[PDB]
């Protein structure tokens, strides 16, 4: 179980602040 | 400026209205922070005047 | 359930502060405090700014599953000692004490030993064994040092 | 001094049986330190056990931490109670 | 502030109304945080 | 005096118990007026030998006297280590309880009250000691060492009322106690430290 290297969970900061949630804007087909 | 940069930081309330909420030994009421944000507001006004 | 595997060496540990950082500042409000939980009272003594914390664990009615602990130490409060009150001394008692792999041997039943730490986290693995009986107690201690 | 650190972790192994209670991501999240138990939140600013007048070794045990958290009683309480309906 | 005290311990006059902002501030616990720093 | 001291736990009592119907959970006389260290011992006895909460106050149970709040204590206590017992650690009738419990526990313990060491041969040599004490209960959090990495958990939900046996997901874990830290809170900085000109 000592040789279990853990997995880092990474933010990238630009992620974390904003993030909204393209054809739904019908413009462009 | 020089008044209000010497408040604490670790300011809060403690409104008449928590009572309704029932709050516990750690529960994190949801009216703590209506003094600070207003004592931020006047201090990056007060900043941001020219 | 552990309870019933409490131990039956280790009476009392002591994590009190060095006269070192008192001699060298000094030359009180205090506080003493318990924790809900069989025993491992914590008490400390600042004034109005120095701190001087101590804690102590009689573990007379502490479990053995439950062997870590865990606390929060200021950046001022570097150094530390103990003082290890054993049941009794009765053979050869190996204690060795590792703060992250290097052991302490000790100042010189009751050993004092010497605690220079360092920012972030500690281990501080302690340990007691009797030679001829071949029985084992083990005490960890996570020392978080403020930056 | 660096900030984007990563400071939490996940191990590969689905233990995911008995835990119900711990935090999950949504896994079981690992973190790099301990967490930190606050008693109260709110402190009492003034009260002689913490403020120490000037003026006059004796010990007192007080009854919990409550003493020192700036509780509501109850009477107005009920009355808020009774203004709800 | 002496002599509008002495009216409200005397005449009891018939409002003397009540306009609070329902909250006062307090200092509130800090603590640092647990992860250590990264260098 | 103690007229109104019964009814504002009454109505805030019932108020504060919507979400999880505590109050208006199932519970039989069970007279057992006992030490509350064996509040769960004699219950565990009562099971093995053989007018709920609400309707106590209904049937006048309880008097303004020191037992007439101590049996509300009493039954409080019952019925939240039944509740515990009752669920699994990890859903959310659990936790409700476990915080109702705090809550009355809390309003029940004030408002009846308003009703060796060197460094201590140095520091009681050199100063005088006014003092306080108080008792938490604290928690546990889990351990593992990986490769150089040497990870911690989160608090466990489990109450101070659980009683059960510690069970481990994995035997490579461990556990360790957290002393909460407690004292004057650290003078902060001023308002100019946070939020200067960037």
């Amino acid at each position: 179980f000592e040789t279990m290297v853990a997995n880092p969970i990474k933010v990238s900061r630009l992620q974390s602040n904003g993030v909204l949630t393209i054809h739904y804007s019908l413009a462009n087909f | 400026i020089n008044e209000l940069e010497r408040l604490p930081a670790n300011l809060g309330t403690y409104s008449l209205d928590d009572c309704l909420e029932f709050i516990t030994k750690d529960d994190l009421s949801s009216r703590m922070d209506t003094f600070k944000i207003k004592a931020l507001v006047e201090l990056k006004s007060l900043k941001l005047l020219t | 359930l552990g309870n019933g595997y409490n131990r039956s060496l280790l009476t009392e540990d002591y994590l009190l502060n060095p006269n070192n950082f008192k001699k060298l500042i000094a030359k009180s409000m205090q506080k003493e405090m318990q924790s809900l939980s069989e025993q491992h009272t914590m008490e400390y003594k600042p004034y109005k700014n120095q701190n001087w914390v101590e804690y102590i664990f009689n573990g007379n009615e502490l479990s053995q599953n439950e062997n870590a602990f865990s606390f929060m130490l200021q950046p001022m409060q570097t150094f530390l000692t103990l003082q290890s009150h054993l049941t009794s001394s009765l053979k050869d008692t190996e204690t060795l004490l590792t703060i992250n792999k290097e052991p302490v041997k000790s100042r010189t039943i009751t050993e004092i030993f010497d605690i220079r730490l360092s920012e972030g986290l500690n281990h501080l693995m302690f340990r007691c064994e009797d030679k001829i009986s071949h029985e084992t107690e083990f005490m960890n201690f996570w020392i978080n040092v403020l930056p | 001094i660096m900030i984007d650190a990563a400071s939490s972790f996940v191990l590969p192994i689905s233990i995911t049986k008995n835990v119900d209670v711990l935090q999950r991501t949504d896994e079981i999240l690992w973190f790099r330190g301990p967490s930190v138990i606050v008693n109260e939140r709110i402190i009492n600013s003034g009260d002689p056990h913490l403020s120490l007048p000037l003026n006059r070794n004796e010990k007192e045990s007080l009854p919990g931490p409550f003493v020192l958290g700036l509780r509501p009683s109850a009477k107005f309480t009920a009355h808020r109670l009774s203004m709800l309906r | 502030k002496r002599i509008l005290k002495e009216v409200i311990l005397a005449k009891k006059v018939s409002k003397v109304p009540i306009n609070n902002v329902r909250a006062f501030p307090v200092l509130q616990t800090n603590y640092n945080g647990s992860i250590p720093v990264v260098r | 005096k103690l007229v109104d001291f019964l009814v504002n736990v009454q109505s805030i009592l019932n108020a504060a118990s919507v979400k999880c119907h505590v109050v208006d959970e199932s519970f039989p006389a069970k007279f057992f007026e006992k030490n509350p260290d064996k509040i769960y011992e004699s219950y565990c006895k009562f099971i093995k030998n053989r007018t709920t909460i609400n309707k106590r106050f209904e049937n006048g149970e309880y008097e303004p006297i020191q037992g007439g709040f101590y049996k509300l204590y009493h039954d409080i206590k019952l019925v939240c280590t039944i509740l515990i017992h009752f669920y699994p650690q990890g859903t959310r009738n659990y936790q409700l309880v476990d915080k109702f419990y705090k809550f009355s526990s809390e309003l029940l313990l004030r408002e009846c009250c308003r009703i060796a060491t060197e460094l201590d041969k140095i520091i009681s040599y050199d100063f005088i000691k006014i003092s306080m004490n108080y008792t938490v209960p604290i928690s546990q959090t889990y351990q593992i060492r990986t490769k150089d990495m040497d990870l911690f958990s989160s608090i466990i939900s489990k109450s101070n009322l659980d009683k059960r046996p510690h069970e481990l997901p994995n035997t490579n874990f461990k556990i360790n106690n957290v002393l909460p830290q407690t004292d004057i809170e650290n003078e902060a900085p001023r308002l100019g430290f946070v939020g200067a000109n960037t």
